Order: C-alpha cells, then sequence, then structure tokens
RNA sequence: AAGAACCUUACCAGGUCUUGACAUCCUCUGACAAUCCUAGAGAUAGGACGUCCCCUUCGGGGGCAGAGUGACAGGUGGUGCAUGGUUGUCGUCAGCUCGUGUCGUGAGAUGUUGGGUUAAGUCCCGCAACGAGCGCAACCCUUGAUCUUAGUUGCCAGCAUUCAGUUGGGCACUCUAAGGUGACUGCCGGUGACAAACCGGAGGAAGGUGGGGAUGACGUCAAAUCAUCAUGCCCCUUAUGACCUGGGCUACACACGUGCUACAAUGGACAGAACAAAGGGCAGCGAAACCGCGAGGUUAAGCCAAUCCCACAAAUCUGUUCUCAGUUCGGAUCGCAGUCUGCAACUCGACUGCGUGAAGCUGGAAUCGCUAGUAAUCGCGGAUCAGCAUGCCGCGGUGAAUACGUUCC
C-alpha cells in the first residue's frame, strides 16, 4: 500500500526467488540479510548484481527478494533471474538492450532422472571384453 | 468470528474420478446450502516400482510402472442439514475415498 | 516343491520371525515386495494385464 | 522384448482397468479377492464363455459385472443360474454382491472371443493355416479397420517348433490412440500346449470436450 | 557434423576479463568454484607482495608466453609413428598455455599453492621454468621436423 | 550378547545339574551347540554336534563365556595342493 | 539374489513318516479345535484337563477331523536340441515386406533404384510402375513460459501479533493440480526447378525432430529361463516325496570380474555459520523431556499425515591449528568393553566406546565412461527388510574441459 514497486519472480534448476524492486539506497536484501553477508564473499554475488549495471547504470533500486529452494549459487541465481524479470517489468524500453543481454529465459535445465543400468543418468560403470 | 467448520476430503488413483467425483459431492452442497468452497489442489504423492524385464538374469534391462495417489480439499461455512441428509446418498463413484469430518 | 513350500508357510511357525513373505498367485519365495505380496513377474503379468491405477509407464 | 504387450500400453490413455478401486486399509485383500473372483469366472471360462469382466467396489460392496457372447448360458432358464453363482460368491467374498450381466453386439469382433475360439479349433486338430484364415474372413464378416493373428507351439505335429502369424489392415501398436484390444490363450493339443495371439484394431478415439 | 557452437564464459569481476574465468575452468577441482576463487584472489595478492607489478600484466605477458606456435600431432602411415607440425588455433594455444601452466604448477612441491602458482606465473613472465622449457620443447619437436608436414598431409 | 543374559536352550541347565549333584555321568552328546559354558558346567566332557561326526570336548576353567559349539570346528582343513 | 544367523534351502549329516506336509472321490463315524504334563535336540509319541456346535419328524445339510480303501496326490527329478510364456542381442540401427502390373526359360528383378534433402525408406522431383502394411516420425508422459478455475494442513507481500506464519488477517505472490495458451520453417532475407530442405536474422519462455523418458519393425543367435507359472515326453514313489535338529550355500594355496576407501596441504583436525529436493510412516514413524562419552535406553506428545514424525542436509563459507612425513596422511587387522534386532548373533549380523595403526606417497602391459547440467564430486531417501545395502533404484547440492576432423580403430 505504499510507494509502487515491480516484481519479478526468477526461478532456477528448483530454486525459485521473489524479487521486489522499491526504490531508495539500493542496498539489497536476501532472506533479511545483505548479499554481502549470505553468501560470503562471494564476487559472484556481483555477477547477480550485473543485470542492473548492464543497463544504463544506475538507479540504483532497493532490493527486498525472498528465495527458497536449490543451493546457494542457485538459488543466487534465481536472485539474478528475478531482478532481471523485475527489470523487464520496470519499463518495457528496456527489453531491447536486454536481447542483447540475453539474462533472462531462465532455461529450465536440471541434472537428468537415473537412468535404468547407469550410475549418473549416463555413465555407465564399467565395459569389458571377454 | 472462527468456528469449526466440515472439510469433507476426497483421495483417488484416477484423476477423471476423483475430480467427476468432485462435481458430484459439491454439486449437491450448492443445492439447499450456501458459500460452497471449491475443490482445492493437493500436491499429490506417486510410488515408483522398478522390475525386473527377464525372468532369470539380464538386470541391466528393467521397468519402471508407478502409482500416483491425488488428494483434494472441499469446505462448506453453513453446515445446512438438508443437504447433509442429501449427503447420505452416493451413487457414484464405486473408486473414492471420501472423508467428512467437521 | 512348492506346494509343499505353501503349506509351510500357510501353517503357523513356531516362531513369528519366520513368516517370509510371498504371493498367492504362484509360489516362488523370494524377490517378493512385502507391501504389495506380489512376486515381481506376478506383478509383471498382471500390469500387463492392468490391475490398479495408474500410469505406467515411465513417467516423470 | 522383442514385443511388449501393447495391453501393457493401451490402458490409461485409452482404456479403462479390468478391475477398478481404491485402498484403503488393506490394498492386498481387495486384490486377492478379486483375484479369486477371476480364479471361479475363469471356471465359468470352460463353456459359458466371457470376453471379460470388470470389477468395482466401494467398502463392503462389489461390481462384477460381466460381458458375454452368450448371455443366457449364465443366466439359465428362471434365472435361477445366476442366483447359484450369487451364491456361490456370496459365501466366499464374504460381503454383498450382485453380479451384472451384458451381451456384446458383434461379439466375434472381440479379440478374446475370437481368440478363445481359434484355440478350440487348434483343440479340434483342424489344420491351424486355414483356421487362421478362416479367422481373418470372419473378422472381416464383423467389419474393422485392421486385424492381426498369430500362433505358436508345434503346429499340426510336425518340426520341432514351429510360428506363424496373418494379417490385414492397419494394426498400428505404436499409434497411442490407437485403442487395439490384444488377447492370448493357451491350447493344449496331445502333442504340445499352442501358443495363440490376437491383435484387433477397432480405430482410433477422437477426444472430447466441453 | 560440421564445427559445434561454443559457450562464452560468464566474466570474472576480478580482473573483468573472461581469461580469469578461463583460469577459474581450468584451476579448479571437485566442482568447486570457491576454491579456484579463493586461490585465484590469493594469487593476485601473493603477485602483489614480491616484486611490485600489475597482476593483469604479468600475467598477460605469460600468457603470451606460454603460448606456442606450431605443435606436432602424430600419425601412423607406416613403420614408426610420424608426427605433423601445424599451425596452432589460438583457443586451442590458450587451452595448452593454460594446461601445462596449471599442470606444471601442480608439481611445484611448494608448501603453498598459491605461491608456486606465483612461482610459476613468473617464471612464464620470465622466459623460464617447466612451462616455458616445455613450449620450448614443442618448438624442438617442430620447425626440425616440419619437412613432413610442408604442404603435404 | 547382550543382558540378562546368556540363554542355554534350559534341558542341558536341568541335564549338568542333575550329573553335579550326583551320578557324576562323563561324555554325553548335544545338538544344541548355541548354549554358553556355565560355572556349574564345569568340567564337563561333551560330544558335540558339528554335524558330520561328534567330537568331545573338555571343560577347562578357563572357558564360559566362549559358546560351547565354538570349540569344534565343523570346516575340514584345508584342502590344497602342493604343500611346501 | 528387491536382504543365506535359524527359516529361506534346494544340498549334506543325523533322527522320523508312507493314501502321505498339500488337493479331490468313496465308505465312515464324529463337531472341528485346543489346556498342560511326561520322554525327546526337535520331530513327535504316552496321559489327563477338554471339545460333543449349527439347520432337520429323523433319511439328512454344513465346514472339519479321524479310520480304512482303491484311485491319486507329490518331485527346485531329467529334457529351454519338444514348448507355451517371458527376456537379452545387433538397435531406437532404418530398414523389412505385401497387393496389382511389368520384365526374365527359370530362379529373381522392378516398386525399395536415381537427383536434391533429412536423425530417419524424412520429404521433394524424376523413373515401368502405382499403392499399401510393419517401423522411424506423429500421437503419451515428464520439464520449462503464461492464463483461467480453485486457496487448506500449504503460502506471508501489503497490515497489526509473536520465541515461532505462530495468530488475527490476507488467498495478491510463491506453491499446489484441472482446463487452456504456446513451436508449425511460420515471419522475413538468401540459396534451391518457383520443389523439398538448408543457412542467416527477427519474434519469442523454449526454434528448427526444444531437453529427458516411454515407444525396440521383419528377424538374427536351436541365445536365456523346465528353477516364476504352465507342461509334451521320460524317470522315482514306505522315496528323486514329507517332517525336524545342526550344518553348508560365507570354504581357501590362488586367478578374474565389479564396487568402496585412501595414498593428503585445492589437504587433515577443531569451532562457528549457511543453502535442498524427493521419498517413507499405524504390527508404523516416533518428537520433546530425561539417563549414558558414545550406541542406544527410559518415558511419551503428535501424526492415517501439504498439519506431525523419520530429519540433521553434506560439500561449502568463515576462522583456529598441523607445515610436507608412512604424516594430526589413511584406515586395515586384531584385542577389550558395550549396544540394537531376534527363541537364539560360535559358525555366519549390525552398530558403538576404548585400544592396536596393514598395505598404500597416484599404479606396468593394457583398458572404460562421458558433448552441458553430461563428465567430476558431495550428501539424502526408498524398494529389499525382525535384524543386515560399499549393491540396486531414485532425489537434490556443487558443477567443468574439449569436439580441428573422418587419416586411423
Amino acid at each position: 500500500m505504499a510507494q509502487v514497486q515491480y516484481y519479478g519472480t526468477g526461478r532456477r534448476k528448483s530454486s525459485v526467488a521473489r524479487v521486489r524492486l522499491v526504490p531508495g539506497e539500493g542496498r539489497i536484501v536476501v532472506n533479511n540479510r545483505e548479499i554481502s553477508e549470505h553468501i560470503p564473499s562471494a564476487a559472484l554475488i556481483e555477477d547477480i548484481k550485473q543485470p542492473l549495471t548492464l543497463t544504463e547504470t544506475a538507479g540504483t533500486y532497493d532490493v527486498l527478494v525472498n528465495v527458497h529452494g536449490g543451493g546457494l549459487s542457485g538459488q543466487a541465481g534465481a536472485i539474478r533471474h528475478g531482478i532481471a524479470r523485475a527489470l523487464l517489468e520496470a519499463d518495457p524500453e528496456y527489453r531491447t538492450t536486454l536481447k542483447r543481454a540475453g539474462l533472462l529465459t531462465r532455461d529450465a535445465r536440471m541434472k537428468e532422472r537415473k537412468k535404468y543400468g547407469l550410475k549418473g543418468a549416463r555413465r555407465a560403470p564399467q565395459f569389458s571384453k571377454r | 468470528m472462527a468456528k469449526q467448520k466440515i472439510r469433507i476430503r476426497l483421495k483417488a488413483y484416477d484423476h477423471r474420478i476423483l475430480d467427476q467425483s468432485a462435481e458430484k459431492i459439491v454439486e449437491t452442497a450448492k443445492r439447499s446450502g450456501a458459500s460452497v468452497s471449491g475443490p482445492i489442489p493437493l500436491p499429490t504423492e506417486k510410488s515408483v516400482y522398478t522390475i525386473l524385464r527377464a525372468v532369470h538374469k539380464y538386470k541391466d534391462s528393467r521397468e519402471q510402472f508407478e502409482m500416483r495417489t491425488h488428494k483434494r480439499l472441499i469446505d462448506i461455512v453453513n453446515p445446512t442439514p438438508q443437504t447433509v441428509d442429501a449427503l447420505m446418498r452416493l451413487d457414484l463413484p464405486s473408486g473414492v475415498d471420501i472423508e467428512i469430518k467437521l | 516343491a512348492k506346494k509343499s513350500m505353501i503349506a509351510k508357510q500357510q501353517r503357523t511357525p513356531k516362531f513369528k520371525v519366520q513368516e517370509y513373505t510371498r504371493c498367492e498367485r504362484c509360489g516362488r519365495p523370494h524377490s517378493v515386495i512385502r507391501k504389495f505380496k506380489l512376486c515381481r513377474i506376478c506383478f509383471r503379468e498382471l500390469a500387463y494385464k492392468g490391475q490398479i491405477p495408474g500410469v505406467k509407464k515411465a513417467s516423470w | 522384448g522383442q514385443k511388449v504387450n501393447p495391453v501393457g500400453l493401451r490402458i490409461g490413455v485409452i482404456r479403462d482397468w479390468e478391475s477398478k478401486w481404491y485402498a484403503g486399509k488393506d490394498y492386498a485383500d481387495f486384490l486377492h479377492e478379486d483375484l479369486k473372483i477371476r480364479e471361479y469366472i475363469s471356471k465359468r471360462l470352460s463353456d459359458a464363455s466371457v470376453s471379460k469382466v470388470e470389477i468395482e467396489r466401494a467398502a463392503n460392496r462389489v461390481n462384477i459385472t460381466i460381458h458375454t457372447a452368450k448371455p443366457g448360458m449364465v443366466i439359465g432358464k428362471g434365472g435361477s443360474e445366476v442366483e447359484a453363482l450369487r451364491k456361490a460368491l456370496n459365501s466366499l467374498t464374504g460381503k454383498r454382491v450382485h453380479i451384472n450381466i451384458l451381451e456384446i453386439k458383434r461379439a466375434d469382433l472381440d479379440a478374446q472371443l475370437v481368440a478363445d475360439n481359434i484355440a478350440r479349433q487348434l483343440e479340434n486338430r483342424v489344420s491351424f493355416r486355414r483356421a487362421q484364415k478362416q479367422q481373418i474372413q470372419r473378422t472381416m464378416r464383423a467389419g474393422a479397420q485392421g486385424v492381426k493373428t498369430m500362433v505358436s507351439g508345434r503346429l499340426g505335429g510336425a518340426d520341432i517348433a514351429r510360428s506363424e502369424y496373418y494379417s490385414e489392415g492397419t494394426v498400428p501398436l505404436h499409434t497411442l490412440r490407437a485403442d487395439i484390444d490384444y488377447a492370448t490363450s493357451e491350447a493344449d493339443t496331445t502333442y504340445g500346449k499352442l501358443g495363440v495371439k490376437v491383435w484387433i484394431y477397432r480405430g482410433e478415439v477422437l477426444p472430447t470436450k466441453k | 557434423k560440421g564445427p559445434v557452437a561454443k559457450r562464452d564464459v560468464l566474466p570474472d569481476p576480478i580482473y573483468n576479463s573472461k581469461l580469469v574465468s578461463r583460469l577459474i575452468n581450468k584451476m579448479m577441482i571437485d566442482g568447486k568454484k570457491g576454491k579456484s576463487q579463493t586461490i585465484l584472489y590469493k594469487s593476485f595478492d601473493i603477485i602483489k607482495e614480491r616484486t611490485g607489478n600489475d597482476a593483469m600484466e604479468v600475467f598477460e605477458q605469460a600468457l603470451k608466453n606460454i603460448m606456442p606456435v606450431l605443435e606436432v600431432k602424430a600419425r601412423r602411415v607406416g613403420g614408426a609413428n610420424y608426427q605433423v607440425p601445424v599451425e596452432v588455433r589460438p583457443e586451442r594455444r590458450t587451452t595448452l598455455g593454460l594446461r601445462w601452466l596449471v599442470n606444471y604448477a601442480r608439481l611445484r612441491g611448494e608448501k603453498t599453492m598459491e605461491e608456486r602458482l606465483a612461482n610459476e606465473i613468473l617464471d612464464a613472465a620470465n622466459n623460464t621454468g617447466a612451462a616455458v622449457k616445455k613450449r620450448e620443447d614443442t618448438h624442438k619437436m617442430a620447425e626440425a621436423n616440419k619437412a613432413f608436414a610442408h604442404y603435404r598431409w | 550378547s547382550l543382558k540378562k543374559g546368556p540363554f542355554v536352550d534350559g534341558h542341558l541347565m536341568t541335564k549338568i545339574e542333575k550329573l553335579n549333584e550326583t551320578d557324576k555321568k562323563q561324555v554325553v552328546k548335544t545338538w544344541s551347540r548355541r548354549s554358553t559354558i556355565f560355572p556349574q558346567f564345569i568340567g564337563h566332557t561333551i560330544a558335540v554336534y558339528d554335524g558330520r561326526k561328534h567330537v568331545p570336548v573338555f571343560i577347562s576353567e578357563d572357558m564360559v563365556g566362549h559358546k560351547l559349539g565354538e570349540f569344534a570346528p565343523t570346516r575340514t582343513y584345508k584342502g590344497h595342493a602342493s604343500d611346501d
């Protein structure tokens, strides 16, 4: 009911995130924790924050995001796609530069179900003639 | 303002039988009744089973037959006794897991 | 000796631990799932026959 | 394989299970009683014949409906036979019973009946080739988009082994909407048992919506 | 068949360039980006500590110094093997450079893996060490025996 | 084992008890090798049923907690071809 | 072999039975059945306490036992060179065929070849052939985008509440499962006979059979299974059958196949911190509280389960510490002392505490897997199951390198 804000769901490999681009200081908030703190250190977190920097740079909007599922890198990637789609919902006009950026889609991929007779859902333990 | 309410639940293997049963079990709720909540989805739990193809060896070849288990919930704010007396008769389906609780 | 075996099983064991699982349709012991008490081959042939819902086969 | 049973594929997407119910505290016991009912209907298969029995149960109840080419064989005169069967089944199931009956139109079209019939012909020691020909002609009289049939084991008692098959019209098992009926049978000649198989392509089913 | 598409790596924030990310890919073992991360930043730090110079410069000079100009390719057309020298693809150049780099860095025997990666990359900067010696050995196997691979094949 | 306690079938108990109180009978066969040796059982010699043949076994003070059937191995040694 | 301590178990040894452990017909009495004692390793025999029920004018009806009797029953006995049935294999390779016609003395050929194209006998064009059938493909499921319907036990953003989505409330969103939308070379450009199709670009969540699974064509190997079941033939029957105790299926000088754990500083050890998915649970899961160093125990809430329990995710990150060695590397082997399950853990179970600290410092000849969420690796669950899972089947975490090319295998 406060000042208007955009939001964009972003999942990857069974890890879903809910970003909220409320305008402000631009400090990021993941599960009531700083991104510098929630995943130390971790440099990749800057890659989670890259799409906003690749677009004009910079607001910068404050982010309140709630993520669940997956590992740390996966949920962080969910934060990335989630701020990306939210940035997509910011203005329609930005989407053009975004085609150059890729940085959307969330390509669905996840580890394959194991095949019978196979350990790695592809790998075969051994073969031996005679 | 909160109060205990009857909350019938359904369970079945086949789904067409299950939601046909859902429509039949809410249809009685609609007549001589009020509000009538819809049949909300539940996560459903399947059971996988891997079995050998051959009578003897050749364990490298198998097959996976599995049995999913759907579940559903239905609610109504007004107990309405007349549709409870109407509830006693249920011609369909033979394959359903209705459960009544208040 | 399957008749002797099913006769051995249907009769009450001297100790409760003794009762190994076996299907009724066939007298073969061993490799019988406990939850359904069917033969793997018994359950196989019934699976082609189709006894329970549903899908069948190799989903997810 | 080399040939997976089509009956193991058609179920679910295009056909219903022969015996549907729910479980339940005792999933096994319902299956036991139902398989026993199959064991006694198999005894009823000796002459009265049956294409298939459908079964439904809902806690202290059962719906073992029959469908058969020859309805009067199980009813008897005055309906006494179906009643005596009802008592014979009620004594076993331990629960209320009311067996139902159905009379299939153009019964030769059913795979179970033609397979049991050609199997009886194999019991009659008629030539298997001519019998399969009469099968294709009879099913042609039945009118169908496609039919296939096959026999295995000793054939006329000649040679160590032989297998044969005849067909006409499309028989696409790999089609997922084919609605193909499947049947197997087991002849018992003095020379040995004879494997029997038959495939019946009733035709594609078109999904409906409202 | 035909050529296959190849994905570009996500750039490393520090030092910006994707090639360092390629090092993050190669140096990594047991699928651990973080262990490669720590060894990378500690590598930049130990480079910062001894003989002061920009890490990106000594790294660039090193990678330029560890890429072979030619490579032999054995082929048994008859009795005994016959290697054929040929100009190397630049991607194959950086690939061989980084692989022999990390491989010889692994065997340096120093108590600290970062310090021996430092000693190794500085050896590449100084036109010395096992990596430059190996590229020189490939240079010896090449040129001296390029005559069979002049313009025949 | 566990607690309360070592478990003889109990027929051996009354047997060795009667043999201890009187008669002092020596050498007796048993099929139940599962029974553990007891302090009251001391000094007796039992033919142990390995299966193929009974093997007599004297009971020294040192043996108690070891199973009575353990002392006689059903296994036949070795058997191997060219020794040395 | 999806669990050999007994059972399973079939095989051995010892102790027992012969219309039989199991099914039916006969005559025939009688309910059936159990409660303990005695002897025995059990198997069973010798006794008492005991059954003596239900519908019928007397004939009977009913399971069931017992008795005898001919029949029979029984075999995991032999034969997968008699089989049904089921399953590997080339191979998810694109082929295998038929109808009619033509040609050829005939066998056979044409169609199915040729040109272009495709993962494909895929499509297109032509061709003395025109069609068709079984496959591929499509049709299904799963995954991804979105809408609509439906909001609890699930969900928490906007509001207050609290140790806690926990409780008011919200039913937006995440999430859940039904019905829809969406991909079809279709839009553009180029090539090509203007055909099929390919390439490039746009549109788009996903692009050119999207990813994965299912889907295995005619047939090959007299391939595998008489031992799942069924059974032609042959053989045995007071025994190739049946009951029981104990063994053995786990042998041990060795060879081989297949996994697991390591040979270590990207590491070991300690402390702190943090992110899952899926599955199972009432003869069950068993929280919390308490006892024990530990394993577990005592006791007991809740849960027929989107509520509660199994249950804590592990790698990782953050620091402390060891500083290159048969080591604070690794854990073998064994000793002692406990513990779970079970009538019962000697053969031949699992786990724990303590102690002991093999070999191995990356492995010859040779050989295997895998083109991206694949390989690499870390934990979790389940089927199995009284107990026993380094095997198998799944679940998720972290997550690459390379593909010039068809010279060679």
